[PDB]
């Protein structure tokens, strides 16, 4: 199976530099053009770079021309995007894609997140949303920066009835997110419920057990 | 924009070995045919396509003999070859469209029957 | 500077409908136009290339048509799992540009929200801020009004809402509203109430608690 895995996204300050990477497998890497596409928080997609299968020719829109560099190592099946002189408008999810004629992109990676900001990273505080035939409980993941956080329940064993909501930007500049799960009311006090919060930009993981209030 | 060694028109007789309509891109930059798409048009209809990603050519029934030599494509040679019996009823303007990853171009050739 | 226009931005349709999505190009691009779908929390995937060529592994209900400047993606007998955003992309013209996307929503029967209220944790109250959370779970339509009352006094300007994308199975939405108070203001009142207005409720529904109960 064709598989593309981006890495290298991080929080970076304006004017800084960042090198994104994409590992490719499941196809003859050296036989295909490759591209990078970014998706801004408004959810619009923008093509930013394409490279031919031998690496010789590179193409960029005017918005990034002169400060993005795409490259590839066909012995290593790896695609790169170097971003220089970063601006706040470069904040986006960055996807690598296999490309065909007309830049039809028939396989995409999962994306890597880049945030351009002079603000410092901050890990979240995690508070219980304690349950009061169906009950609801959850975790409030408050005051972190930047996006994203990932939230799982019982280390991924609990998936049914879980809703993790879009984060909201507060007036302080930090993000706040809620994740809730609906469970049988008969499970409260007997079943253990733990929300696992991962905030890679601050290198913080938090697990919080959520119990009925005493 | 892809640029061409243009030709206004070519002529053929029934003494011609085969019918070749020239299409030569002078600034081709593709490095594998997966990056390339070739379309040949006649009187508004697509009469030959080569999809390089899929290694797949498509022709209508009145152009069943049309082909390009794929080994020559990355040299910029997208010339269409067809039998005389397919050509003799289809004289006129042909359009050659070549598309790469980010660049493309087209050129027009008139095929004429002379003796 | 080619411009790709997708209109409308949002399209609500009925399961079983034959749906058509529009894409318009600011210039002629013949049949060099591609279609992608991006489901929520996924990356885009190629549905159709060059206006009408189907991609291996794509459901056969997707097809495309059009040439020149106007293009259509067809979904014959749309399904609830087709909810998402659909993007066109030019294959000619520079740069390779994406349309703004059309978000496909599935219409279903009205489902009233299940409403839950959560008081702030004792732990958060220590640090000077109180967050009261109200959850509206698995409802349809998406339109829903949540009003906060504190000792039966309407609150304004101190709440934020967040809505999930439409679920691909039951075609419902979920919504959370968070009321943010200072700890000092929170300790001055007893009744915290979340009042929900929605089409599925014959009367606005209020969930409340008393601080310290
Ligand atoms: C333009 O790009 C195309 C592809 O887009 C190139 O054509 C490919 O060339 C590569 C490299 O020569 C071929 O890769 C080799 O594939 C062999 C198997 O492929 C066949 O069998 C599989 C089933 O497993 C089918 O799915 C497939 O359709 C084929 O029928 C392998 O046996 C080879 O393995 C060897 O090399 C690897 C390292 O890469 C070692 O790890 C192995 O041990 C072994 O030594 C190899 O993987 C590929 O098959 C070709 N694809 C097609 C579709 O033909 C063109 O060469 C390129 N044009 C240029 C560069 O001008
Ligand atoms: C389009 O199809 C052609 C075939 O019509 C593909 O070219 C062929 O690629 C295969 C596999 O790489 C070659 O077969 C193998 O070649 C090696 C190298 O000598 C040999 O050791 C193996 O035993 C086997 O013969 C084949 O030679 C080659 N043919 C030609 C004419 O180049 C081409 O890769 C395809 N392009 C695509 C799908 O983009
Ligand atoms: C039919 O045959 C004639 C004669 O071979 C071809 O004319 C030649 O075309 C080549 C390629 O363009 C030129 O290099 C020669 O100079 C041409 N010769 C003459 C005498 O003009 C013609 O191209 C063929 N027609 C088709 C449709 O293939
Ligand atoms: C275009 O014409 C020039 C001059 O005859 C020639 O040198 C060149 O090889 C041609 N290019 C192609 C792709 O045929
Ligand atoms: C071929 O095209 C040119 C313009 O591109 C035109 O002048 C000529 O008449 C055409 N030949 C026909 C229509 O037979």
């Amino acid at each position: 199976e064709v598989k593309l895995v981006e890495s290298g996204g991080d929080l970076v300050k304006p004017g800084g530099s960042l090198k994104l990477s994409c590992a490719a497998s499941g196809f003859t890497f050296s036989g295909y053009g490759m591209s990078w596409v970014r998706q801004t928080p408004d959810k619009r997609l923008e093509w930013v770079a394409t490279i031919t299968s031998g690496g010789t020719y590179t193409y960029y829109p005017d918005s990034v021309k002169g400060r993005f560099t795409i490259s590839r190592d066909n012995a290593k099946n790896t695609l790169y995007l170097q971003i220089d002189s970063l601006k706040s408008e470069d904040t986006a999810i960055y996807f690598c894609a296999r490309s065909l004629a007309g830049n039809a992109m028939d396989y995409w990676g999962q994306g890597t997140s880049v945030t351009v900001s002079s603000a410092s990273t901050k890990g979240p505080s995690v508070f219980p949303l304690a349950p009061s035939g169906t009950a609801a409980l959850g975790c409030l993941v408050k005051d972190y920066f930047p996006e994203p956080v990932t939230v799982s329940w019982n280390s991924g064993a609990l998936t049914s009835g879980v809703h993790t909501f879009p984060a909201v930007l507060q007036s302080s500049g930090l993000y706040s997110l809620s994740s809730v799960v609906t469970v049988p009311s008969s499970s409260l006090g007997t079943q253990t419920y733990i929300c696992n919060v991962n905030h890679k930009p601050s290198n913080t993981k938090v697990d919080k057990k959520v119990e009925p209030k005493s | 924009q892809l640029l061409f060694n243009k030709t206004k028109s070519v002529e053929f007789t029934f003494g011609n070995d085969t019918v070749v309509i020239p299409c030569f891109v002078t600034n081709m930059e593709a490095q594998n045919t997966t990056e390339v798409y070739v379309k040949w048009k006649f009187k508004g209809r697509d009469i030959y396509t080569f999809d390089g990603a899929l290694n797949k050519s498509t022709v209508p029934t009145d152009f069943s003999s049309a082909k390009i030599e794929v080994s020559q494509l990355l040299k910029g040679d997208a010339s269409l070859k067809m039998d005389k019996s397919d050509a003799v009823s289809h004289t006129g303007n042909y359009t050659c469209e070549v598309t790469e990853l980010t660049r493309e171009g087209e050129t027009i050739i008139e095929l004429k029957y002379r003796v | 500077d080619i411009v790709m226009t997708q209109s409308p931005a949002t399209l609500s349709v009925t399961p079983g409908d034959r749906v058509s999505l529009s894409c318009r190009a600011s210039q002629t691009i013949s049949d060099y136009l591609h279609w992608y779908q991006q489901k929520s929390h996924e990356s885009p995937r190629l549905l159709i290339k060059f206006a009408s060529q189907s991609i291996s592994g794509i459901p056969s209900r997707f097809s495309g048509s059009g040439s020149g400047s106007d293009f259509t993606l067809s979904i014959n007998s749309v399904e609830p799992e087709d909810v998402g955003v659909y993007y066109c992309q030019n294959g000619h013209g520079f740069p390779r540009t994406f349309g703004g996307g059309t978000k496909l929503e599935i219409k279903r029967t009205v489902a009233a929200p299940s409403v839950f209220i959560f008081p702030p944790s004792d732990e958060q109250l220590k640090s000077g801020t109180a967050s009261v959370v109200c959850l509206l779970n698995n409802f349809y339509p998406r339109e829903a009004k949540v009003q906060w009352k504190v000792d039966n006094a309407l609150q304004s300007g101190n709440s934020q809402e967040s809505v999930t994308e439409q679920d691909s199975k039951d075609s419902t939405y979920s919504l959370s509203s968070t009321l943010t108070l200072s700890k000092a203001d929170y300790e001055k009142h007893k009744v915290y109430a979340c009042e929900v207005t929605h089409q599925g409720l014959s009367s606005p529904v209020t969930k409340s608690f008393n601080r310290g109960e």
